[PDB]
């Protein structure tokens, strides 16, 4: 059950969101 | 070799308009930044085109064709006192859709195409981005008539990682700042339509 | 005097000899009295005006579709409208028809490019005057009402009176240098089963839609006399261009649905009344 | 507009769009199918493939496979009436025994069949082999190679050999009923074994008499999910 | 100091370090893996061995080599993630019998797929065969050589292929999800029967876009003892 | 005429032809229409930047370590403490983190050899002062509080000061033209097997750990002004030197610990939602 | 064009090749990255003094 990432770290095409700089 | 079969009609260039100068959003480097650290990143073209500088001329052409070739030139400019001392590195990867999260440290941009900023001396860098990517063109703009098959406006992305923590002295400034400026040094448009609001 | 061979040489031995080629070298045994005899094309032999290949054939005009335009019909009213890819004429829908030249043969390969060519005669006369606009939108298409949005694009603007025909080159303006057939690569399903998610689940491949269009629209209101007929038919030809490519033999995705009945065994099975 | 330029070379110099090229590829007619001693042999029809061998869904269930005819070379013998010259047979015998499965060739006699037949309905064919009547024949031995490719000659009075009719089984004229072919190839067996067999054209082939495209049918699209979900 | 002589040429000629070199010998992706007659065939997807095949344990047990992701190449297809050419697919059939096993060879369609697979869930494929379809086939003869090497071409619309992704099985853009692989190659059988597959670079291959190394872990140490005991 | 070839020669059959090699001879059968086509690369070709080889990828500067000097730091004080081996980073404890490009490589060969190549480049200011000795110790090690064991052995002192960077070349000075490299050459363990005597007695083979080290003490302590830092970062660069070498490709002893998920079958595998 | 290759000849099929023998030919595959690398004995090569044969 890791089929899309939750909404909170995300650009609407369900990959990681420029924004959100803590994914490293 | 590719752009004379991939389009049927020439491709058009706006140098008066993509060829100058145009800065984007600050950035705050902390003492409190460890090593690896993303101060910024940016999928481009897209975040030139609808998140910096979105009333900038450069960005005219991209209202009305579909499809280009892009290369870049980036300038960075810090601004540290001289009791101050850190490292930066900003480093670019080439076509990163679904790949961003992977060969993403300090290692990996000292591999790649790189520029390394003194935080102290205040150098300035300047990293040449040439268009590398698994098609002949990249789509410009997303629309609702497009296809989401397509996941347009990301040829690659520019990390701004810390290299070296930002140290000051007793009672010293606790941060400093870096501003970047972008430019094309080749941008080739193709397939005109009718023209569109960016994102 | 009976010497030694001492020459040898490692071998890796296969059972058949170009087998998947349609060109090099072959190991065929010829069933004939002299082993190296070919059949004689000195008299009988293929004629100079037949295609010599399948980029020959796509060369031929073929009819693809036609359209009514009248008095009727206000200006910026879309006469035609179409998604123009030659791997499928629906996505939505069953076909069944006669396809044209370029068509059938772009069904024969995964992959296509180059401009196509139309051609758009009007079944008119010379008491029949108007103009239409026609247009090449990509990536982004046009609204229905919005002529504006269509005249941004590739354009070309016919004039109708003495001249009854106009052609038009469609460009290739894609990101890829060439694009794959919307078709399948294979379908075994040959008695129209029933089919469900789990069969489209374990297809051959995943179907890139085309979002290219070609319109025509109407610039200036057909004007016609009162004596002649106020509406008239526009046949739409198409082909591919001099530089159209075709690569990647697949499964065929048309096949004849008319008068379609297997062989049997000639005179055994019951031709003996 | 411009005409461009070709892509014809850019990702490869394999080009795949001459006709001869596209018909000199094997096509697959008899996936396993059985060969029985009690027969004369296994009769295989010397003719390309097309729509005279096209499965359509109902009709009575025959040994040919069903996918014949949507293959690229039999929709391009559907554009072309005549066809001038030799055509190549791979058969593979599935067995590694030291038995001869011989492969005679029979010239243009005016009939047209396939699969398993007693030749003129007799019950013995051990003492009267077809491949021992004169004709030219040659022998397959599965312990040295279980496959082999034979090169079969245009021996008829016609000019060109017709490719198809629009009904394959109508009872017309009986000399001109058997000019679709070209003669035929017979496999006989010491005992009971399966075969497959695939044909192409020669080197040695023509095809004319352009017809252009007839009425189609396809439902390609309902079998796959589009790039949007 | 001095920068001294190089070791290179001293002990053999046998250079090594050529990139090309390293990816032209073959990597086990199958190791005694079944065929079974009831599916269309088993798949293999065309692309290099990467990242993407790497075991971890914990995850769900797949038909794939556990240490692929450890060879050389593999390591070496972690720092490129654009490749453009040929693919050579060593396959090894386990059996002595006379049935032909095809290998077919799919272009890049779009799709992603690995092992046995019923193609539009049917529940028969002898008489509609996907080796008789009309793509390109090639087949083995155990009896004569249960082993082949078949080289795969780059039959794709993109100029250069993906090597790998950040997540394999993360549901993004389909077509975009596709261009990791150009293509498939797909084994069929008569009766049910195992082999083993390899898979190299060939002499028409190139690799670019180079990403630098990646986050890595090991344990080589804890499974050693030391030159003193 | 039918006369009888009376040529021969005796023959010793292989399977696969140059299977083991990575160059030379290929019975590779082409699965096109041409069977001598091969790919273009006219047009869409690997860029002049890149690597070629795997020693130019070992060229590549990556950062090996990091560690601080301080005012508090005595005089000869070491600073930096390693085995500079390229097989391995530890033999006592496990690793996870982001090797260098020469250690990556390094990690997939039997044998090394060649000298190494450091850089320290200090991240300081003009108001830092001090210095530093950089020594290589082979054989026999020095101890941490002798420094004159450090001092007899190949060194370089640098100033501090304007300049801010520094680099050393680690000589080559072994009994042996060649290293063997401290990594397993095969390692059949996957998931984490708790070990025991046992399973090291039936290894493949014996770490030949290395006792070469790299050191740098203090010289004169460091007397930064009060206006700035009283503590600095010393980063660590390494690469192979321009004759470095490397031979016998094994298992690679690095593998990806971030991100690794096996592939799954697109579509059947639950993708439609 | 595909013409058929009517070139043959009759062998005798040996499982090794020059066996036996000390000297001659030989079928072995080199365990390399090069098939026809060999071992330098450029440096390190026989001393001029050592036997060369039992005699």
């Amino acid at each position: 059950p890791h089929r899309f990432l939750p909404a909170n770290v995300s650009n609407r095409w369900n990959e990681y969101s420029s924004a959100y700089l803590p994914r490293v | 070799g590719d752009l004379v079969i991939a389009s049927s009609e020439p491709t058009q260039q706006f140098r008066s308009l993509t060829n100058r100068w145009m800065p984007i959003n600050s950035i705050r480097v902390t003492v409190n930044g460890k090593r690896n650290d993303l101060l910024a990143q940016y999928y481009i073209p897209e975040d030139f085109l609808s998140t910096h500088a979105k009333c900038a001329p450069n960005t005219i052409p991209f209202e009305t064709y579909v499809y280009g070739k892009y290369e870049l030139e980036m300038k960075f400019v810090a601004n540290g006192n001289k009791f101050q001392c850190g490292k930066v590195i900003i480093s670019v990867k080439f076509d990163s859709y679904q790949a961003d999260n992977i060969n993403t440290g300090f290692q990996a941009a000292l591999s790649r195409p790189h520029i390394m900023l003194d935080l102290s001396t205040n150098n300035e860098g300047v990293l040449k981005i040439p268009f590398r990517y698994h098609r002949a063109f990249v789509r410009n703009q997303t629309h609702k008539t497009a296809t989401a098959g397509v996941r347009p406006g990301k040829f690659a992305s520019i990390y701004v990682q810390v290299l070296s923590p930002l140290q000051t002295g007793e009672g010293g400034a606790n941060d400093m700042f870096i501003r970047p400026f972008y430019r094309y040094t080749r941008a080739e448009f193709a397939g005109m339509s009718y023209k569109v609001p960016l994102t | 005097d009976k010497p030694k061979d001492v020459s040898s040489i490692t071998i890796i031995p296969k059972p058949r000899l170009g087998f998947p080629h349609g060109k090099g070298k072959s190991d065929a045994v010829a069933m004939r009295v002299n082993p190296v005899a070919l059949t004689s094309f000195q008299d009988v032999s293929a004629y100079p005006d037949e295609p010599r290949t399948t980029l020959d054939i796509a060369r031929i005009w073929g009819l693809r579709s036609t359209f009514n335009w009248g008095s009727g019909d206000e200006h910026g009213k879309e006469l035609f409208n179409t998604v123009l890819d030659p791997g499928l004429r629906f996505y939505d829908q069953d076909y069944e028809g006669q396809i044209t030249p370029m068509e059938y043969v772009t069904g024969l390969y995964n992959f296509w490019s180059g401009p196509i060519e139309l051609r758009f005669d009007f079944v008119s006369n010379a008491f029949h005057t108007g103009t239409v606009i026609i247009s090449a939108e990509y990536n982004r298409s046009s609204t229905n009402t919005d002529e504006c949005q269509s005249h941004s694009t590739y354009t070309k603007t016919f004039h109708l009176g003495e001249q009854k025909s106009v052609h038009f080159t469609v460009p290739y303006i894609y990101d890829t240098v060439v694009r794959r057939n919307t078709a399948s690569a294979y379908l075994p399903v040959t008695d129209y089963d029933k089919v469900d998610n789990v069969s489209r689940a374990q297809a051959m491949g995943i179907r890139a839609e085309s979002k290219m269009r070609v319109k025509v629209r109407v610039v200036n209101v057909l004007r016609p006399v009162a004596s002649t007929t106020s509406t008239i038919e526009v046949l739409v030809y198409m082909r591919g261009g001099k530089n159209y490519a075709l690569h990647g033999l697949k499964q065929s995705t048309y096949w004849p649905s008319n008068s379609v009945v297997p062989i049997d065994s000639f005179p055994p099975d019951g031709y003996d009344p | 507009f411009s005409d461009g330029v070709t892509a014809m070379g850019f990702q490869s110099l394999d080009t795949q769009v001459s006709i001869k090229d596209i018909l000199r590829r094997p096509v697959l007619l008899f996936n396993h199918v059985e060969l029985d001693p009690d027969y004369t042999g296994f009769f295989i029809p010397i003719m390309p493939p097309s729509r005279m061998m096209q499965y359509k869904s109902g009709d009575k269930e025959t040994s040919f496979q069903r996918l014949i005819g949507r293959t690229p070379q039999a929709a391009i013998m559907n554009l072309f009436r005549f066809w001038r010259g030799s055509l190549r047979y791979t058969i593979i015998i599935h067995s590694t025994d030291g038995h001869p499965i011989y492969v005679t060739h029979v010239p243009h006699t005016g009939n047209r069949v396939y699969g398993l037949m007693k030749v003129n309905n007799l019950h013995e064919y051990t003492k009267v082999p077809i491949f021992g009547c004169g004709l030219t024949t040659e022998m397959i031995i599965p312990s040295v190679n279980p496959s082999i490719c034979v090169e079969v000659p245009f021996d008829t009075e016609n000019n060109w050999a017709v490719t198809f009719d629009e009904d394959a089984q109508r009872n017309y004229s009986w000399r001109d009923k058997g000019d679709t072919v070209t003669g035929h190839l017979v496999v006989t067996p010491v005992v009971s074994v399966y075969m497959s067999v695939w044909v192409e054209a020669g080197d040695d082939f023509e095809v004319s008499n352009f017809y252009g495209p007839p009425s189609v049918k396809t439902n390609d699209w309902n079998y796959a999910f589009s790039d949007e979900h």
